[PDB]
């Protein structure tokens, strides 16, 4: 039981819940030894010339007592199990949450979004039900079995219960066995039914084809095939599925008729009396649950080992970007600088890129453009500190990046991702992303200085639609709209405008130029037109940039005429 | 209305369901009887010496042998008819006493040294004997046999049972299956005869889930009402009824008893269907927050809003937790711990109503029916439980079946058709077609023209402008608001949809790649055979067949975007066609598909009447017939040298970059 001893912390942070938990369970299981020994103790007195009304309104008050007990400290162990259960998942659950806000790109590359869900949705329940369930099976299976062996073995005799307790040991054998090969059945059918399901969805995908060839005939006799397949694999899974009521039937029907048939051999003998009997029909019948405890306990503890490994191993991954130590005291960012910089991908082909070796001044916005794969993205993606460093030294005016703190950096920053990642909440609430205190208008100030308030009713009631995900070409805008109202002392526009006409387009630049004045902007893009004005434009060329000169002297050098193209 | 199909349903299939019923009827009368004989073996066997005995002969008449004399038992005797010279063995604290006359009434016994009288009025007082464990076993020893004879009745029951249970699970499960299956071909015959419309607006995976995922809820529901309704409200009836035939008085109190598991059952199901469902709502935001924080977890960080998501997704923990702690409270107090205390109430009723027998009687205490009442009612109260769970369970299942029978049940559909022999010659005749998928709207405004025997078509527009459109109209997948098509000399909505659709093939931008063989996959699995495919292969196909390491080239999915317009038109040409709608086909994106798309794209169109939708202008040099759409409208027409549209920006310098 590894998992029991992995979750060594929960159970030190959580000592006073468990130690009442298993003393209830353990006092409760004492008590429940007394209700049957006293139904044979009361047939006893009936047989016998010694039985007064007295003795009757004992057994019944003392009956009533117990009843009361047991239901009382039942409930109570049960909550204080079951209750730490659930707050184990509660603290798993938060600190998975914790550890995946603070992970970076790298490792989310790494992991696939299936992966870490499945771990957020499956796993946590395993080692929940470990540490519930598993518990209560393993003090079922080790004190509740042997308590009721050793009074069955004492009070009522050594031999038969030696005699009626052969076939529960089978019993249980029998249904591990059963349980395994219903298990494999069952991964067999439950692929076939995938099999079916994946056929299902490529021909009603596809459905244009199917009917435009006339061949919606050999579509339903493949499903038919299909379907006949999977009965199949269901029926394998039945024939054994069928067989865990007859053996434990027949197994515990043996031993109450060893019971039964070795007493009535016995009370002739003289050596035990028919409440004794009853007395051990009662017990092996409450004796049935601990068999199927004992492999349910050996599930549930590898279930939960496999699990909670798994878990564990998901949030002991190293942080991919280090937070600085003593973080240099730099209040806003002046003359950004590059001195040599080749970064690379984790994960990739040779550099990636190679020395960028250009500065932007303070307040000078500067354009970047070229050819997709050339990489204008990673510049800003170095910027960013979403990858490790790369190489030389990201200078801002004299303190590195990697120097200055990533909640002060990132308050510099005011990022519009090339992907748009706009959020499923109220665009007045999505659009707040940027600060959370709002104002009450400064949003609408933001949202004119980017030109959204082009929208005026044209989007269902107003500022309040559930970006359901409505369609529209407001997510440009919204994502603008909302970097702009972060107020940031640096900009990045990447290709936020490849979606807008070209009128708004002039409009949202000249109004960054005439708006955000004292401050830098990097402007992303693949169309000439919005770079116009910056003063020093890049052009990359794979992985170096191919000059480093200015709009005239860019489109003067042997660079890339596109403008010459001039889009008209 | 989801019982009544499900009862229609079932009615198909009855002859299992009926051989289960019997079989398992079977099964319980056997196991029912079980304790039975526990209750005869008690009570004839262990407490025959109670009985009266009588003085016996000499050979072993059924008697047994006391020092000088032999009594026999009053029930295994054989019609001496003697009413004197009696006897008598009574129990008193754990010794058994011998009296050698008739005591008359029986009562309370106390013996000083060999009185034992019997106690409401103490007069009498017999001559006893003790017995000695010898003596005792002499005087049980000849119900030996009956014992054994009894034990083996019982082992053979339980073997009958074992027999029929097994036999009735297996064909509970078997017609489950066999029901589910019929639905599910039933299910996708009506998939495959609905109209494009209802596939257009619902996803796939919605119908890919109606199909396959709420099949396979009613079979859960199915195998939970037969096996544990049905089951379970066999195994108590029958229960009932052995106790009803051991005690009366008795079993009126379990009558009683039976609304307590219905008032329970009500009670629970009414709290924990609250409980759930809000768990289950909760659960499903967590696991929405948390995909939505992995996907765009770039944007939280940028915007440091780790303060604030995680704030959220404590909130929706905090109130999940509380949630399933209330649901854990429920479920311990109603389920389990309540099944207890209603076992425990049972055991304190048996005791009293037999106490009270037992006081004021001197033979009426039996205590057969005692433990034949407590192996019952351990019985009877162990899936009271699972009962309550399934019947809370039920709803989901429901709503399955409701979603499920309003899919089989629409009204909309088309006729099946046949295909027609004739071959269609080259002819698609537009005389109006107005066309919009809402009511009061037009998409297509009016669209005219008419294609010869060979001719390549093509359509002009800007991208949204109902360019494909008139694919989805001319296959038929939607109908005409108000205009009308016609091919050769009759009218598209005159004739059957299977038999246009033998003349005409499609080939669309993303090829269709059915799972299989790729020999396969250009075939669709038809009659057609031989040369059918390898004739692509001879047409345009040469370097892909050359890689031959099974018939066909066998393999698995996924190839490139090249492979799969090669695939594409193989199949068309395959296939045979005859107006060959085509579809915008992105073709540079791996090499010009190895620089053999013109290739293939003008060998399929040879012999034929072809609708080229391409978005590069320059592919459509060799059209006739060149149509625009004014956003579903022709405004002019001509071709790149025959008219003036190479001039005029409508075929634009930008086009040909
Ligand atoms: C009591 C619970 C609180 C104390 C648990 C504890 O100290 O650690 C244990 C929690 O792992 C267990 O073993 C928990 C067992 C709880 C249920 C036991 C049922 C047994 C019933 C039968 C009837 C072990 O974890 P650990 O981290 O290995 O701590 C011990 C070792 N150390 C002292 C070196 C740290
Ligand atoms: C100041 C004084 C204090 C001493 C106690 C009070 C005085 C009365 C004593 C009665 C007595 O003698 O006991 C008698 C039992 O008792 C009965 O006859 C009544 C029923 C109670 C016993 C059964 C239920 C007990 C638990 C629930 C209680 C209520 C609920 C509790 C929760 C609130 C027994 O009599 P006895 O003389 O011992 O001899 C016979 C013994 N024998 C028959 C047991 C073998
Ligand atoms: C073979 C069984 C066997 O020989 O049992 C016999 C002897 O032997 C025993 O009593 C064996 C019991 C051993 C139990 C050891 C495990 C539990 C701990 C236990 C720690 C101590 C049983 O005969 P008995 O002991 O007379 O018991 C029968 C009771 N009667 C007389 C009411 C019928
Ligand atoms: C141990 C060596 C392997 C044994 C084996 O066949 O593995 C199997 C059985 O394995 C067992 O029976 C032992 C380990 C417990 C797993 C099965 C629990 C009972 C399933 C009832 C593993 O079976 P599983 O379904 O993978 O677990
Ligand atoms: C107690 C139940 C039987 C009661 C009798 C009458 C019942 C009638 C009702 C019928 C309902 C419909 C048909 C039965 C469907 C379930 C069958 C089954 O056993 O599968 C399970 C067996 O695997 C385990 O859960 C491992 C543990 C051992 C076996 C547990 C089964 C019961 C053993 C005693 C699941 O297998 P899996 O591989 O863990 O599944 C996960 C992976 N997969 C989904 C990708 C495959
Ligand atoms: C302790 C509890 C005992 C329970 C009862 C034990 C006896 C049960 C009696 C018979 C079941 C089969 C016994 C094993 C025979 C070899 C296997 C075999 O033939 O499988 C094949 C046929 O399987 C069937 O057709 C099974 C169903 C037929 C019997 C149903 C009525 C039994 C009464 C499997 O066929 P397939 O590949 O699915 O196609
Ligand atoms: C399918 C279900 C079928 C179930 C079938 C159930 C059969 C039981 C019915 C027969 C009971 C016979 C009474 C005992 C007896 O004396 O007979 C024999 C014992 O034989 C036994 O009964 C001992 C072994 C019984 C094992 C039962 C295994 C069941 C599986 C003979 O005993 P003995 O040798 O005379 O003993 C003398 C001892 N002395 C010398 C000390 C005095
Ligand atoms: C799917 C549904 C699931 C339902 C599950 C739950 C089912 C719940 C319940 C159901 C049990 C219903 C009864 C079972 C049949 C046996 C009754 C019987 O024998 O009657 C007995 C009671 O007769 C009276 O005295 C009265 C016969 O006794 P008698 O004294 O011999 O009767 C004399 C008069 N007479 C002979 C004319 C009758
Ligand atoms: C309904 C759904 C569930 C199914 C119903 C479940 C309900 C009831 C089943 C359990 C009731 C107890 C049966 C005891 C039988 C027994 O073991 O024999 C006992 C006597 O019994 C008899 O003389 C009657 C025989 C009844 C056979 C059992 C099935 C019919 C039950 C009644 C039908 C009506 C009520 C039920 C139907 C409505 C004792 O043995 P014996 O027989 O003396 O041994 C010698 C015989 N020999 C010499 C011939 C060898
Ligand atoms: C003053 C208290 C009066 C208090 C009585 C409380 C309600 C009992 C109603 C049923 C009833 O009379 O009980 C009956 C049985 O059944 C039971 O005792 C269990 C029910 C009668 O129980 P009793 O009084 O001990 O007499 C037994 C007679 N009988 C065996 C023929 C039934
Ligand atoms: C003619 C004589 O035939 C007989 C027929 C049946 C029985 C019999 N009496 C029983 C009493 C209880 C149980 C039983 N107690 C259980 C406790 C738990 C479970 N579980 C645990 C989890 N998984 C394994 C399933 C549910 C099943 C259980 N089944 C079975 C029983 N079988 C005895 C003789
Ligand atoms: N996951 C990745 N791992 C490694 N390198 C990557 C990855 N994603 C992108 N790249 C690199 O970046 C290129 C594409 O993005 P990059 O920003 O470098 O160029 P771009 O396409 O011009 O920029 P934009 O995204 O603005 O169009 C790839 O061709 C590759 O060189
Ligand atoms: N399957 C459909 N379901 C609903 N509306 C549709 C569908 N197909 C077209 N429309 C309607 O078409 C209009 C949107 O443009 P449309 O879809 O016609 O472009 P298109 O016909 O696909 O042209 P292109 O191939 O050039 O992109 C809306 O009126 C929309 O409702
Ligand atoms: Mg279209």
């Amino acid at each position: 039981f590894s998992v029991l001893k992995k979750l060594g912390w929960f159970f030190k942070a959580y000592w006073l819940r468990y130690t009442i938990a298993i003393v209830l369970l353990l006092a409760v299981n004492v008590i429940e030894m007394f209700p049957p020994k006293l139904l044979g103790n009361a047939i006893d007195d009936m047989k016998a010339g010694a039985f007064t009304a007295e003795g009757l309104l004992f057994y019944i008050g003392i009956f009533f007592v117990l009843t009361a007990a047991v239901y009382i400290m039942s409930y109570f162990w049960m909550h204080q199990l079951f209750g730490g259960a659930n707050l184990m998942e509660k603290i798993l659950r938060t600190k998975l949450m914790g550890h995946l806000l603070t992970m970076s790109p790298p490792f989310y590359e790494k992991n696939r979004t299936g992966d870490l869900m499945a771990r957020g949705t499956n796993d946590l329940q395993a080692v929940s039900l470990t540490t519930g369930f598993g518990i209560l099976t393993l003090v079922d299976s080790t004190m509740f079995m042997m308590t009721i062996f050793l009074t069955m073995g004492f009070l009522i005799s050594w031999k038969l219960t030696f005699a009626a307790i052969i076939p529960l040991p089978v019993m249980a054998i029998a249904i591990s066995l059963y349980g395994s090969k219903i298990h494999e059945r069952f991964t067999e059918a439950q692929n076939a039914f995938g099999a079916l399901n994946d056929r299902v969805l490529e021909s009603v995908s596809g459905v244009r084809v199917i009917r435009a060839y006339v061949q919606e005939t050999n579509d339903v006799r493949r499903f038919n095939e299909m379907t006949a397949d999977v009965y199949q694999k269901n029926m394998k899974v039945a024939f054994i599925d069928s067989l865990f009521e007859p053996t434990v039937k027949l197994l515990v029907g043996a031993s109450y008729l060893i019971g039964l048939g070795y007493g009535a051999f016995l009370v002739f003998r003289n050596e035990l009396t028919l409440g004794e009997l009853v007395s051990f029909n009662v017990y092996l019948g409450m004796m049935i649950w601990p068999m199927f405890a004992i492999g349910e306990l050996i599930n549930v503890m590898q279930r939960g080992n496999a699990s909670l490994d798994r878990v564990n191993e998901t949030l002991s991954y190293e942080t991919d970007v280090t937070d600085p130590k003593q973080p240099a005291d730099l209040k806003e960012p002046g003359d950004i600088v590059f001195s040599h910089v080749s970064f690379t991908y984790p994960s990739s082909t040779s550099d990636n890129l190679q020395d960028i070796s250009f500065t932007v001044r303070k307040g000078q916005t500067v354009g970047i453009a070229g050819k997709t794969g050339s990489g204008k993205t990673t510049i800003i993606k170095q910027l960013l500190r979403q990858y490790p460093p790369g190489e030389g030294s990201i200078t801002f005016s004299g303190v590195p990046i990697q120097q200055i703190p990533l909640d002060r950096l990132r308050g510099w920053i005011g990022y519009v991702p090339q992907d748009h990642l706009l959020f499923s909440r109220t665009v007045k609430e999505n659009i707040l992303y940027g600060k959370q205190d709002a104002t009450d208008k400064e949003v609408q100030q933001a949202i004119a200085e980017a030109h959204f308030e082009k929208d005026l009713h044209m989007l269902p009631s107003g500022l309040e639609t559930m970006v359901v995900a409505l369609s529209g070409g407001q997510k440009q805008r919204i994502s603008i709209a909302r970097a702009l109202m972060a107020n940031p002392e640096i900009l990045i526009l990447d290709d936020s405008l490849s979606a807008v006409d070209a009128k708004t387009e002039a409009a949202i630049i000249k109004n960054i130029r005439e708006n955000r004045k004292g401050k830098t902007t990097f402007i992303l893009t693949h169309r000439l037109s919005a770079v116009e004005h910056a003063d020093l434009i890049l052009v990359m060329d794979g992985g170096v940039i191919a000059e480093r000169g200015t709009h005239q002297e860019l489109l003067a050098n042997n660079g890339w005429y596109r403008e010459q193209y001039e889009r008209q | 209305k989801i019982g009544k199909t499900l009862w229609r349903y079932a009615l198909l299939y009855r002859k299992l369901l009926i051989t289960a019923v019997l079989l398992l009827t079977v099964a319980v009368g056997a196991e029912l009887t079980g304790p039975f004989i526990g209750k005869k073996m008690i009570d004839d066997h262990i407490l025959g010496i109670e009985k009266t005995w009588y003085e016996a002969a000499e050979k072993d008449k059924n008697a047994v042998q006391f020092h000088g004399v032999s009594y026999v038992r009053e029930d295994r005797l054989q019609e001496p008819v003697s009413k004197a010279k009696e006897a008598h063995i009574y129990q008193v604290g754990m010794a058994f006493y011998f009296v050698d006359q008739a005591v008359s009434f029986d009562g309370n016994r106390t013996v000083s040294d060999g009185k034992l009288t019997i106690t409401g009025d103490k007069s009498r007082a017999y001559a006893a004997e003790k017995l000695t464990k010898q003596e005792l076993f002499q005087f049980y020893q000849p119900e030996i046999k009956g014992m054994v004879l009894l034990i083996c009745l019982y082992g053979g029951l339980l073997v009958f049972s074992v027999f029929f249970q097994y036999g009735q699970h297996y064909l509970l499960q078997m017609s489950a299956n066999r029901i589910i299956q019929k639905m599910r071909q039933d299910v996708f015959s009506h998939i495959q005869k609905m109209p494009i419309r209802y596939f257009d607006n619902l996803p796939a995976g919605k119908v890919v889930a109606r199909i396959t995922n709420d099949t396979e809820a009613i079979r859960d529901l199915y195998v939970t009402v037969l096996s544990t309704f049905v089951t379970s409200g066999i195994y108590m009836f029958g229960i009932f009824t052995a106790l009803f035939l051991l005690d009366v008085k008795l079993a009126f109190v379990c009558l009683a008893i039976v609304p307590i598991i219905w008032l329970w059952s009500v009670i629970y199901r009414r709290y924990a269907s609250y409980y759930n469902q809000k768990i289950r709502s909760i659960n499903s935001d967590i696991n929405a927050k948390m995909n939505e924080s992995i996907q765009g977890m770039t944007i939280i960080q940028a915007f440091r809003h780790q303060k604030e998501t995680m704030r959220e997704f404590e909130e929706l923990n905090e109130s999940h937790f509380y949630f399933q702690n209330r649901m854990l409270n429920l479920n311990s107090l109603m389920s389990h711990n309540l099944v207890n205390v209603i076992r425990n109430l049972a055991f304190v009723c048996l005791i009293w109503h037999f106490g009270g027998a037992s006081l004021n009687a001197a033979g009426i205490v039996s205590i057969g029916v005692l433990y034949a009442f407590v192996d019952y009612l351990n019985r009877l109260f162990q899936p009271i439980t699972g009962i309550v769970n399934q019947f809370s369970k039920l709803e989901l299942a429901r709503v399955s079946a409701g979603r499920v029978f309003e899919l089989l049940e629409e009204k909309n559909t088309e006729e099946a058709g046949e295909p027609a022999k004739e071959r269609a010659l080259g002819r698609v005749e537009f005389r109006d077609v107005s066309f919009a998928y809402q009511e009061g709207e037009e998409v297509l405004k009016h669209i005219s023209f008419t294609a010869q025997k060979g001719e390549t078509v093509a359509l002009v527009g800007h991208t949204g402008s109902g360019k494909s459109s008139i694919l989805n109209l001319l296959f038929r997948f939607y109908d005409a608001q108000k205009g009308d098509v016609l091919i050769d000399g009759k009218s598209i909505y005159n004739m059957s949809r299977q038999e246009l659709r033998s003349h005409m093939g499609i080939v669309l931008q993303d090829p269709y790649l059915f799972s299989g063989t790729i020999g396969s996959n250009v075939s669709l699995d038809d009659e057609r055979m031989t040369e059918e495919e390898i004739k692509n292969a001879l047409r345009q196909v040469g370097a892909e067949p050359l890689l031959k390491k099974l018939p066909k080239g066998i393999n698995e999915p996924v190839l490139s975007s090249g492979e799969r317009q090669l695939i594409s038109f193989a199949r068309a040409l395959a296939f045979d066609p005859a107006i060959l709608i085509l579809d915008e086909a992105t073709a540079h994106i791996d090499t010009e598909t190895e620089a053999v798309i013109q290739k293939a794209l003008d060998v399929v169109k040879q012999g034929r009447t072809t609708f080229v939708i391409a978005h590069r202008l320059s592919t459509i040099r060799n059209a006739d017939q060149i149509l625009v759409l004014d956003k579903g409208e022709i405004v002019e027409r001509g071709n790149h040298e025959e008219l003036m549209a190479l001039e005029g920006q409508y075929y634009q310098m930008y086009e040909l970059q």
